């Protein structure tokens, strides 16, 4: 779909084109990401 | 002059003239990234240089390959405004050319085949304003040109390296560009080593061998072959004269007949002299000289084909004798004197074991892969993929040209790959050094150091990403389909953009800019450092880098750190330097000739400067003849001295440009310290802009530069007459001339008002002109929040003592009067900004909307119908402005409120608060708010109200827009008829668009007609486009985060004021610290009754010396005089010619002025307003180095009729007498910071904890409490409080049950202790137990 | 634990007993299968390692990390430095009823 | 005006040969020593009893009644080198290499330095400064391994 578009398609296009409709969509893009491990020092220094 | 010096003049009083005026400053930034971008044909660069080293790329087969042609940007989505209006990053989208081409394997390449020519888009690139920054997220943002170790060659020793010895060992490094590096070895015994990457050793002598090779040309190559002849029983040998050099002769050395030397004698240069005059090249010598000696070469018997001596071994004489019955009367053999030509090579020759070639090759590759077992080919491809491969290995020709000069070749350019006369080239060179002809290297001379700016940084990651790709590509190529499988059917631009963002927002130099002051940010772009990768680290990195070098000088600002740990890492270029093209420096210098000096002008490096010898423009001409003095102060070799005239290369230009902007911009400073300078100028960045715009009196002269070349500002990019003026915009028509003709001419520039610094500091602009008037291109049009008249303004001048006052000023520390506050003058702004989301749960979704239970109605007063505040509104911590709510579950409860409620019995909501509300200690005024929402999600009512809003004051403004560019194009259109009939009033009352039946001169009228068709249809077919797309990009809606249904966000705005506590300073180190302020009364005041602004502690100068704040200080109270001298003139009202004569007197004063000016060229109004300008006092400039002298003060408080001394009684605010003396008085120009205890102080009774650990927290935005260092624990060990200790330790910090008991026996009034025990113990003993062993407590 | 967007974060930790105990369970599952000892080797030598690595990662082997490229933390580490519990909670605190 | 013409003198030395390099280095570094310590004796004289103040007699004087001087005197701040940088020429100037360099200053503060002076006094000046930054930490390293012990 990005080559056919040049773009990011959006949740209904592709509610459309996966045959699925925008519900899935929204609930499966609120699930896919990971655990981002307590230790990272945010601090760009190492105080924190 | 020009109109906007005209209205306000600063005098100065440098002399030398300068040769310069200034560059533009962020050229450096913006043409790195130029490079990158611009369609380079040739010598390719950053995107062609990728494309270019990357491309074609082909398949296993033979067919198959991907063929660049070109490439394209088009315009941004989304225009910058938008961008950082929606949080959105700004870039360009790309397309590229590429052409599936492939090959009839059938054919031997029967290019009649299956061509796809076509254009991909992938990825959008972010992108530059005219300025410099780049927009993430809508977060102007900055990266940063760093420095590191120029690639190639660099040569070493180290002084004591094994104890025993406590002896130099002299040793190379080399590196590629690209590619694996290498390393060349000596050791104590005298033996060449070789590592790659820092593998292990080896003798260099294997990989010789490695290289198709044998030693019969070593020792060719190396060596002369010291040739004999057993004629017939005796030695006799060739001898060129000088091999016998500093020698001492073994035997009694002879000729023919001769003896010039007899044993144990040293061949001078005059025997070798003896040998060269008489011919003599054989002498008869003794076969014992041979014994010891090292055959040349490996000789055998013919018929045996074996060896009577194996090459590279000693000499006898029974082979002497058994090769001279062999069939050998001559015998070559190795020159060795250690003199001459010694032993190195054989050295490591018979140290080198290795046989064969082969056996070369293999142990190469085991120390390569060791433990792998060795084949052929992965030794031989492997060793060529190291150094022979095109792809893993690269030069950067740079590279190539250094290395030319390393060895001093002919040549510049080449591959990125050796050869090998290259690499014996270095190996003859590192062993000549350590014979003792030639040197190794320098550090922190600036020809070993190159820079690294943008494009090349991109340009690295743009090919890793095709490393990325191609990978993928390859196998895809190899085995998918050939003819139906399109270029685009195999790519991913994911991981290519996908970096571009990685490096976008985590790298080391992806930073946020300090836009506080036009100083900061501008600074900020000039700062360089050598950190990250290919860089360097604090604790690892030293002392020596830190520190300074001979050749910073006009290239570096010495000046320039961070007070901190970066005390020499982190520096910023200076003035008028520039680069090399290859990534090092130049910098301009005056030619000089004859002793006349050349104008002229040659951007010298860091290496040509020490062979020239270079003056100063501290000189004194001989007016256009030479230098006057003979003894010139002139410099060459890095060093200065003195030397006759007519003896000089060069000449400096200015006496600056060592210098940085902040370092420039300090007065007298020569005349100062400078540990006080640094601070000074670091505390000059982190200024804040005040309310108004109060200029300094005392100058340098560059602060128009500065003020200019932000782009914060307007600017007249065209002259012409004012038009239209709003305080939110204003137009111009643009003069004829610089109007093009196809253009209108008529410029407008709509002005940013009230809006967020990164810092969080209000931001606006204003004219700083009128109407009606004319104005010259490049005039400023509107200052900004730090700026005046297109000048800076960081702080404000005023009234000073010094002395002190009954403790108030003790150490550093100030005191004020009140004047100050009720002018309000040190009075800033700052905004503060807050948001909510609307969320949507397992339960459903959170609501927006006014309705809530548990209402102090209070501030749902302020609140609207969708529960949102209206505007103009004043607030205060914990005040509630957005009404949100969350789907809840139900509880239950214990039987008390049970019983509560039944008596109650209120009722039914299963739905949860979740309203946004003020911070506890805070109060400030509501500006403006927006909304997000999805296109999908409906707008809710106030944001289709807003929408709606903006819709119509958008299509107001390009209805305005057009509406006045439409009449200014129907001038034209009445204007071009006139002059053909007339239609007087037959035009006008009828309607306009029938104007096409009149009277008509039907030859070529009519086109005339139907181009005023054509002309009214195109119009408002552009509005048409303009207003369509502009509807759709308001109306349409939000791509927000799964769950993320809309968000609303607001801004504040917040004042703050003066108070005790709040840092104070100037320019000079003069930090403080306020103690209070004072009423007027209190004031300490003059004859005149005039009291002061400031009091001063005298205190500490002859120790720190900021001895500028001194004349500053003479010239503060002086030039406010002469404004004196003349504001009561105006009110006296006098006349022109007066002042006239006045004014013009005072500026024709001082000595030598380069500056020259006249007053009858300008006209009285003129007159009148810089006058106007002028009252407060007349401003100057004190160029830092040149700058004016005490006399052209003394010359001056003259003419202002004080004491010269500047010196006066004063009487006492509290008793009215006078004190013993007088005190010094005057003006400085001074600056309030960041540093404030409003954002600084905090207390924290109790609150939230940890989690892990359930201690308290830290910071003051989550109310944190203070840590203490455990050194102040052992300071109480030294006291003994073991019940503070107790308590401190557990309860206000661990202790659960000690905290609880503790807050309610105080609210008991019980002031009693109970101890736990911490809960980290007993967290450890678990930790241990499940690293697994048994702790355990010895319970009593 | 979670973050506003049903977004969490985890220890360094968790993960080390993952690896050892789906590590186990490959381990057991093919020694039900009667194998050749090969892969027992190379199954408890990843075994071994993870324990070690969970003892002390970057001891032994070249040290493990997750998609950060930074090696993880040890136990060891936690007890250890600065930032071991001794000298960063345990002798130097916040602490309640103050201010600046 | 005498330090230059001896200057010379040794110049004229060195280039006919009979004195070396290093012999000269501490002849001429001497010598401005000697110039720094006499100019010293000059400033201090001419500023600590510069005052002649008369009392029912012709002429006698005291301490004097200069702000700079009684600020060295109390020592509530500044010191006799401290002034001899803001009046006189203040020593000579080690760059970051160790060495020490053989032309002092010449003006002061309050005449104004050249280009090369400052140029020149960057060098100690961040030597010193990275000094100040980077003594402390051996310092606290030390007391807690101290008080470890005890």
């Amino acid at each position: 779909m990005l080559q056919e578009m040049g773009r990011e398609p959006t949740p209904e296009e592709l509610a459309e084109r996966m045959l699925m409709p925008e519900d899935k969509i929204r609930k499966v893009l609120k699930i896919a990401k990971e655990p981002i491990s307590m230790e990272t020092p945010i601090g760009d220094d190492e105080d924190s | 002059y020009s109109y906007t010096e005209k209205k306000r003049i600063r005098k100065d009083f440098g002399k030398r003239p300068q040769v310069l005026d200034v560059p533009y400053l962020l050229s450096i930034q913006l043409d790195s990234f130029q490079k990158f971008i611009e369609q380079d044909p040739e010598g390719q660069y950053g995107l062609e240089a990728a494309f270019r080293s990357v491309f074609p790329i082909q398949s296993y087969s033979g067919n198959s390959e991907l063929q660049y042609v070109s490439y394209r940007l088009g315009e941004p989505v989304f225009d910058v405004q938008e961008c950082q209006i929606r949080g959105v990053t700004y870039s360009a989208p790309l397309r590229v050319k590429l052409r599936l081409v492939i090959y009839e394997r059938e054919a031997p390449e029967g290019t009649v085949k299956d061509i796809k020519e076509q254009e991909v888009y992938m990825g959008e690139i972010p992108l530059m304003t005219d300025n410099g920054t780049f927009v993430i997220n809508g977060t102007e943002r900055v990266i940063v040109s760093q420095l590191h170790r120029s690639p190639g060659v660099f040569f070493d020793s180290d002084k004591g390296k094994t104890h025993s010895s406590g002896k130099v060992l002299y040793n190379a490094r080399i590196i590629p560009y690209r590619g694996s590096w290498l390393d060349f070895e000596f050791d104590p015994k005298d033996n060449l080593f070789v590592r790659i990457d820092r593998r292990r050793k080896l003798p260099a002598t294997i990989i010789l061998r490695a290289l198709n090779y044998t030693t019969e040309q070593i020792l060719d190559l190396f060596f002369e072959k010291v040739i004999f002849e057993i004629r017939d029983n005796k030695l006799q040998m060739e001898l060129v004269p000088e091999r016998l050099r500093g020698e001492t002769a073994s035997f009694d050395i002879e000729a023919n007949g001769k003896v010039y030397v007899e044993k144990g004698r040293r061949i001078t240069a005059r025997h070798i002299r003896q040998l060269e005059k008489d011919d003599v090249k054989l002498i008869e010598v003794p076969v014992e000289y041979i014994a010891g000696k090292v055959v040349a070469k490996d000789y055998i018997d013919e018929s045996t084909g074996e060896l009577i001596c194996a090459a590279n071994m000693e000499l006898s004489l029974d082979l002497l004798a058994k090769l001279s019955q062999s069939g050998h009367k001559r015998i070559e053999t190795l020159f060795t004197n250690d003199l001459d030509h010694g032993p190195y090579i054989s050295e490591t020759l018979r140290v080198d074991p290795t046989n064969d070639r082969l056996s070369a090759l293999v142990e190469i590759y085991r120390m390569m892969r060791p433990g792998e077992p060795p084949t052929r080919e992965a030794a031989e491809s492997l060793f060529e993929n190291l150094f022979f491969s095109e792809d893993r290995y690269d030069l950067s020709a740079v590279g190539r040209m250094k290395f030319n000069r390393s060895l001093l070749r002919e040549e510049i350019e080449g591959s990125g790959i050796l050869s090998k006369d290259d690499i014996i080239d270095v190996m003859k060179k590192l062993i000549d050094i350590r014979n003792g002809k030639g040197e190794v290297d320098d550090i922190d001379h600036l020809g070993n150091r190159r820079i690294r700016s943008v494009g090349e940084m991109a340009e690295n990651q743009f090919r890793v990403g095709l490393v990325r790709v191609e990978r993928a590509v390859k196998e895809r190529l190899s085995l998918g389909d050939l003819d139906t499988l399109m270029p685009q059917d195999m790519i991913n631009a994911k991981p290519i953009s996908a970096a571009v963002k990685e490096f976008f927002g985590s790298s080391q130099l992806s930073q946020f800019m300090d836009q506080n002051n036009p100083l900061s940010e501008i600074t900020h772009k000039r700062r360089i450092s050598a950190l990250g990768p290919g860089g360097l680290t604090r604790e690892r990195a030293g002392f020596e880098v830190r520190d300074v070098h001979p050749t910073h000088y006009g290239r570096v600002c010495p000046i320039e750190t961070p007070e901190g740990p970066n005390i020499g890492l982190i520096n910023s270029l200076s003035v008028y330097a520039q680069t090399n093209e290859y990534g090092f420096l130049e910098t301009p210098y005056r030619k000089v000739t004859d002793g006349v000096v050349t104008d002229e002008i040659h951007y010298l490096s860091a290496i040509e400067e020490g062979n020239y010898v270079i003056a100063q423009a501290n000189s004194n001409l001989d007016e256009e003849g030479h230098f006057v003095e003979d003894l010139v102060t002139c410099r060459s070799k890095g060093e200065s001295s003195l030397f006759s005239r007519d003896q000089v290369d060069y000449m400096d230009v200015s006496t600056q440009q060592v210098v940085s902007v902040g370092a420039s911009l300090i007065p007298f400073l020569e005349h100062d310290d400078a540990n006080r300078a640094l601070m000074g100028a670091n505390m000059q960045r982190q200024a804040v802009p005040t309310l108004r715009a109060d200029k300094p009196l005392v100058g340098t002269g560059m602060e128009r530069a500065v003020a200019v070349d932000s782009g914060v500002t307007a600017v007249a990019k065209r002259g012409g007459v004012v038009q239209y003026v709003d305080a939110s915009r204003i137009v111009i028509k643009v003069n004829e001339d610089e109007m093009y003709p196809g253009e209108a001419g008529i410029d407008i520039y709509n002005l940013t008002k009230y809006t967020r610094s990164n810092q969080n500091t209000c931001i606006n602009q204003m004219p700083c002109v009128s109407l009606g008037e004319p104005v010259e291109r490049g005039d400023v049009l509107a200052d900004g929040p730090s700026t005046d008249l297109g000048e800076l303004a960081l702080g404000q001048n005023m009234r000073v003592a010094f002395m002190p006052w009954n403790g108030y000023n003790f150490e550093d520390s100030i005191l004020v009067s009140e004047r100050v506050v009720q002018e309000d003058r040190f009075t800033t702004i700052h905004i503060q900004e807050l948001a909510c989301v609307s969320r949507d749960t397992k339960l459903g979704p959170e609501e927006i909307t006014a309705d809530i239970p548990n209402v102090g109605e209070a501030a749902l007063s302020k609140l609207d119908e969708s529960g949102i505040v209206y505007i103009g509104a004043e607030v205060t911590g914990g005040d509630i402005l957005v009404g949100k709510v969350t789907p809840k579950g139900e509880t239950q409860l214990t039987p008390e409120e049970k019983l509560l409620r039944a008596i109650f019995g209120e009722k039914a909501s299963d739905v949860k608060d979740s309203s946004l509300r003020v911070p506890n200690g805070v109060s400030g005024t509501v500006i403006d708010v927006q909304v997000f929402t999805r296109d999908g999600v409906e707008k809710d009512k106030r944001a289709l109200e807003i929408e709606e809003m903006q819709l119509k004051q958008a299509k107001k403004d390009l209805s305005e827009e057009l509406q006045i560019l439409e009449a200014g194009l129907f001038s034209r259109i009445r204007a071009v008829l006139v002059a053909g009939g007339v239609e007087a009033e037959k035009l006008d009352k009828l309607p306009r668009d029938r104007w096409l039946e009149l009277g008509l001169t039907d030859e070529e009228k009519q086109n005339q007609l139907e181009q005023l068709a054509e002309q009214y249809d195109e119009l408002k077919h552009e509005f048409e486009k303009k207003l369509e797309a502009k509807r759709r990009k308001i109306t349409q809606g939000d791509d927000l985060a799964p769950g993320v249904l809309k968000i609303v966000k607001v801004y504040l705005a917040v004042k703050r004021r003066i108070q005790p506590g709040d840092k104070m300073a100037g320019r000079h180190g003069n930090k403080g610290v306020i103690s209070k302020i004072n009423p007027i009364e209190d004031m300490p005041y003059d004859e005149n009754g005039t009291p002061v602004d400031i009091v001063l502690n005298p205190l500490g100068v002859p120790s720190r010396m900021n001895i500028g704040q001194i004349l500053e200080t003479h010239l503060g109270m002086a030039a406010k005089g002469i404004g004196d001298k003349i504001n009561a003139m105006l009110k006296q009202q006098q006349e022109v010619a007066k002042l006239r004569e006045f004014i013009q007197r005072a500026y024709d004063l001082g000595a030598d002025v380069r500056q020259k000016v006249d007053l009858s060229t300008f006209s009285d109004e003129e007159v009148m307003r810089l006058a106007e300008n002028l009252r407060k006092g007349m401003p100057i400039a004190t160029p830092v180095f040149d700058g004016a002298k005490e006399a052209e003060i003394k010359e001056l408080l003259k003419l202002g009729d004080l004491p010269t001394s500047g010196q006066i009684r004063l009487y006492d605010g509290r008793t009215g007498e006078q004190f013993e003396r007088p005190v010094t008085v005057g003006y400085m120009y001074m600056l309030k910071l960041n540093h404030l205890v409003d954002d600084k102080m905090h207390a924290r009774s109790t609150g939230s904890y940890s989690l892990v650990t359930q201690q308290p927290l830290g910071g003051k935005a989550q109310f944190g409490g203070q840590r203490f260092g455990e050194m102040e624990v052992w300071a109480l060990e030294a006291y003994g409080a073991a019940y503070t200790l107790q308590e401190m330790l557990t309860v206000k910090s661990d202790d659960v049950n000690g905290r609880t008991k503790m807050y309610k026996n105080i609210v008991d009034g019980n002031h009693q202790m109970e101890p736990g025990m911490p809960e980290s113990f007993n967290v450890l003993l678990k930790e241990i137990r499940s690293l697994g062993i048994n702790i355990e407590l010895e319970d009593e | 634990v979670p973050l506003d967007g049903g977004r969490f974060a985890t220890s360094d930790l968790n993960d080390l007993y993952r690896r050892v105990i789906n590590r186990n369970n490959r381990l057991k599952r093919l020694l039900d299968l009667a194998a050749p000892d090969i892969i027992v080797r190379n199954e408890k030598r990843m075994l071994q390692e993870a324990v070690d690595a969970l003892l002390d990662n970057g001891r032994r082997g070249r040290a493990i990390t997750g998609s950060n490229k930074r090696p993880l933390k040890s136990l060891a580490d936690m007890i250890k430095g600065k930032q071991g519990r001794f000298r960063q909670n345990l002798l130097g605190k916040r602490v309640d009823y103050s201010g600046r | 005006s005498e330090a230059e013409a001896e200057v010379a003198e040794i110049q004229e030395q060195f280039q006919s040969g009979l004195v070396t390099a290093g012999e000269r280095y501490n002849k001429v570094i001497d010598i401005w020593a000697a110039a720094n310590d006499r100019v010293s004796k000059a400033m201090m004289d001419n500023l600590q009893t510069e005052t002649v103040i008369n009392r029912d007699g012709q002429e006698e004087k005291q301490v004097s009644f200069n702000s700079i001087y009684m600020m060295a005197d109390s020592g509530a701040r500044g010191s006799a080198a401290q002034i001899r940088q803001l009046a006189g020429m203040r020593g000579l100037m080690a760059k970051p290499d160790g060495s020490i360099i053989e032309t002092p200053i010449t003006a002061n503060f309050r005449e104004g330095l050249n280009v090369l002076q400052y140029f020149i006094s960057t060098h100690g000046a961040r030597k010193g400064l990275a000094d100040t930054a980077l003594k402390t930490a051996n310092s606290g390293y030390l007391t807690r391994r101290l008080v470890d012990v005890a």
